[PDB]
């Protein structure tokens, strides 16, 4: 089999075992998967040439997953650049940091009534984590004072994010995240902007796989579908069985739409400008993790259209090896290239759902 | 022998 299929095959083997109980390596059986071969080869070319994106060096790693938002099907996944070894695309050992803000803080805040419009005012000013004198600093180290919720997301304020989680509460945030396939042994306010505050087993935290599936719920109206690498298995006895995810409601369509409208500005005028495409209706969010006690261990980007969701992680094998300079550009560029490939031959815009009304650049609940 | 196919049902691997 081709090298570019190694990561996908590994996950196919795992899901076949989960769904049927058999190991396709020891038990003969035919399996039909959801990988888009051309898309997969394209992702490999994005990773391993200078055609689409320029890298600072050949050591910087990239790991991404592309999901079909309508059914959770994984169409492409590549865990590294330059048999069935560790697949970073599904590993939850790295911190997706600020990329956690939309699904951890804002989505549940809107879903549960903390905010009723994208114009609601919030206050970006010096703030400490609840119960401490430990300051929450914004990525740019500044404060913009009284601003709209939409601008808060546009410029990725950490202050506003942490106070939002405080309002949502650790219980509800946990439940909301669980509905999006993400979990932690225990929730803390630090999780408002981090997925790896402490070492945890594989089932907890974020990975490109989980993040792609999570953001797909935004794209499709609020429905969560588990990552699906297989659609059919034909066992040696002749029987043929199909596999598809029924889906569950993770958030109201009104919540999904509002979140989408704000993440559109992240790209058009905000921190996600590096992924902006004027001809495509898409929304996204940049992500950055931080060291303890400009450099960072991880730089992420997650974006989606009404058809696909793609989560991207970048960083070095040893987190202590920092991303620096133009290295921070890669995540958004990998996404930009892939989504172009996936959309240029396409790609409708979202339609404001029942229960919401528009007033200029903002959206409000009735 | 386990044959794997892509989303267009074309063979991509034999494991
Ligand atoms: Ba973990």
């Amino acid at each position: 089999y081709p090298a570019y299929m190694d990561n996908y095959l590994k996950e196919v083997i795992n899901q076949v075992e989960q769904e049927t109980g058999y190991n396709l390596l020891t038990t003969g059986m035919d399996v039909y998967t959801n990988v888009d071969q051309e898309a997969q080869k394209h992702l490999w070319d994005i990773y391993n040439s200078d055609q689409y994106v320029s890298y600072p060096d050949d050591d910087l790693q990239v790991a991404s997953t592309v999901v079909d938002v309508s059914n959770g099907k994984v169409i492409a996944q590549l865990g590294a650049r330059h048999s069935f070894g560790t697949n970073q695309a599904v590993e939850t050992n790295r911190d997706w940091g600020s990329a956690m803000k939309p699904i951890t803080d804002y989505a549940p805040a809107i879903e549960y009534g903390v905010y009723d419009s994208t114009a609601t005012m919030v206050n970006d000013i010096p703030y400490n984590y609840p119960g401490t004198s430990t300051p929450v600093y914004n990525w740019d180290r500044a404060y913009f004072g009284n601003i709209t919720l939409q601008y808060a997301l546009q410029q990725s304020r950490n202050v506003t994010a942490v106070e939002t989680l405080n309002k949502v509460g650790l219980d509800r945030a946990k439940t909301f995240l669980n509905g999006l396939g993400i979990d932690y042994p225990s929730m803390h306010y630090a999780n408002a902007i981090s997925s790896n505050t402490t070492e945890s087993n594989k089932q907890y935290g974020a990975s490109s796989e989980k993040m792609a599936a999570a953001y797909a719920a935004f794209a499709n109206g609020g429905i969560y579908h588990k990552p699906m690498y297989i659609n059919k298995v034909v066992f040696s006895d002749g029987s043929k069985k199909e596999f598809s995810d029924v889906g569950t409601r993770a958030m109201k369509e009104t919540t999904a739409y509002m979140m989408t409208e704000m993440m559109k500005t992240v790209l058009a005028y905000g921190t996600g400008r590096g992924a902006y495409l004027p001809w495509l209706a898409q929304a996204g969010k940049t992500g950055t993790s931080n060291y303890t006690d400009y450099v960072a261990p991880d730089e992420m980007f997650v974006g989606y259209t009404r058809k696909y969701s793609m989560a991207v992680w970048t960083g070095y094998s040893n987190r202590l090896t920092p991303i620096v300079g133009d290295g921070f550009l890669v995540a958004a560029k990998v996404y930009r290239s892939m989504i172009t490939y996936l959309s240029e031959g396409s790609p409708e815009d979202w339609n404001i759902p029942e229960g919401l009304y528009r007033n200029g650049e903002f959206v409000f609940k009735n | 022998s386990s044959k794997i196919y892509d989303n267009k049902n074309q063979l991509i691997a034999d494991l």
